[PDB]
């Protein structure tokens, strides 16, 4: 089992900047590999179960950074340059077969979303 | 972006080894879709060929990084990537033919790099190895569990035989991550590996094959995970 609690959202002016989080808990945590979606479901961006590997969507490479704390299985979604239509629920969802890319498919545990509105 | 599991990935596989005394080299290409458990390889004898021996005791030496599993089992083997996994097998085969492999797999500059070494021994003369008489693995069940820090699998694996007969061998593989990887329990892996196609000698062979797991226990629920 994984259970995956997201924090964060909140209401931010364009161009600003926020950061998500996503905790991982359960058997499983450990070896949970941790992707972002946005549904206004589309990719952002996702990072392995060790915290070595990031992927992100093309539209949030070089503005958006994930980081990993492995100690406590929980992953950080800094979004800087904020725009109005990045406003959306946050989904964050894991897999335990070391995927971090688009196919939200092969994430088989989800998160509760959160909203970010850019306004 | 090079040390990630894209749902598809290339590999390259180089091969040294020995069967009966008889020294060869293989280099090959594949390609394959990591999390739907299929993939492809052409392999190229590139050293002691024509082999004089069976194909089918190296096509099963050639990645189980392609195996479909359950969502809710850690891939043990995709988790260890981008530095991977070594495994080493025997099979010992009902005429006292025994292969003993070992392996190392990476991720590097996006595809999968396996090196294999491979000593095949005591087949005998008048057996369908040294004489050419297998024509493929029918399916496999590898019985997947844990051990020793490691993942092991234990199949009973049946060779078909040209004259409708039938040569088994009972096969142990130990998979261990480069790393520490959370292990999972104990699981099946359905596999069907097939000569897709060859040349006459058998020095150009090409494979295909689909790999599965599946609970071994928990219910229905775990059923189709
Ligand atoms: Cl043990």
């Amino acid at each position: 089992q994984v259970q995956l609690v997201e924090s964060g959202g909140s209401l931010v002016q364009p161009g600003g900047s926020l950061r998500l989080s996503c905790a991982a808990s359960g058997r499983f945590a450990e070896s949970s590999s941790m992707g972002w979606f946005r549904q206004a479901r589309e990719f952002v961006a996702a990072i392995s179960w060790s915290g070595g590997a990031t992927n992100y969507a093309d539209s949030a490479k070089g503005r958006f950074t994930l980081s990993r704390d492995n100690t406590k299985n929980t992953v950080y979604l800094q979004m800087n340059s904020l725009k109005p239509d990045d406003t959306a629920v946050y989904y964050c969802a894991a897999n335990l077969g070391n995927y971090i890319s688009s196919n939200q498919r092969l994430y088989g545990y989800w998160g509760q979303g959160t909203q970010v509105t850019v306004s | 972006n090079m040390a990630i599991i894209k749902e598809f990935m290339r590999f390259k596989v180089h091969m040294e080894g020995s069967v009966n005394g008889h020294e060869f080299e293989i280099e090959g290409e594949g390609e394959g879709r990591p999390y739907e458990g299929t993939q492809t390889a052409k392999l190229k004898v590139t050293k002691g060929g024509p082999l004089p021996f069976a194909w089918d005791i190296l096509s099963p030496q050639f990645s189980k990084a392609y195996v479909k599993h359950p969502a809710d089992i850690p891939d043990y083997l995709k988790l260890s990537f981008p530095e991977g996994f070594k495994w080493e097998r025997v099979m010992n085969f009902e005429d006292g033919g025994v292969v003993t492999v070992t392996q190392d797999s990476s991720l590097q500059d996006g595809e999968f790099i396996y090196k294999v070494k491979l000593r095949g021994t005591n087949f005998p003369s008048d057996g369908p190895v040294m004489q050419k008489k297998t024509m493929g693995w029918e399916a496999s069940s590898e019985r997947m569990y844990p051990e020793d820090g490691a993942l092991k699998g234990e199949i009973k694996q049946r060779l078909k035989l040209k004259d409708g007969g039938h040569y088994d061998a009972e096969v142990k593989t130990t998979y261990k991550a480069k790393k520490p990887v959370q292990l999972p329990g104990a699981y099946n892996v359905n596999i069907k590996l097939d000569i897709t196609s060859h040349n006459e000698d058998y020095t150009i062979v090409e494979q295909y094959e689909r790999a599965e797991g599946r609970h071994s226990t928990g219910g229905m629920d775990e059923l189709y995970k």
